[PDB]
């Protein structure tokens, strides 16, 4: 997820379907 | 089953508007159908 290069380089990584402890965070359904 | 078939590569992915937020605006319209009828559907309720 990224608000586009023209305006900034962040991005951001979502795992879809773990549960994100094999791996700020925030869980998701 | 869901989890005898996500071993496979196939993945469900969430809807976005989940049943409360849609329960949500079925209630929104229920309301201004009763209470303001078809005004609230053209401009104000
Ligand atoms: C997912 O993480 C939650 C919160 O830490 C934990 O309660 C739960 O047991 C975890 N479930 C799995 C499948 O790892």
């Amino acid at each position: 997820i990224t608000p586009g290069t023209n305006t900034s380089n962040q991005v951001a990584v979502l795992y879809q379907g773990v549960n994100c402890t094999e791996v700020n965070v925030f869980q998701t359904r | 089953l869901i989890c005898a078939q996500k071993f496979k590569g196939l993945t469900v992915l969430p809807p976005l508007l989940t049943d409360e937020m849609i329960a949500q605006y079925t209630s929104a319209l229920l309301a201004g159908t009763i209470t303001s009828g078809w005004t609230f559907g053209a401009g104000p309720a």
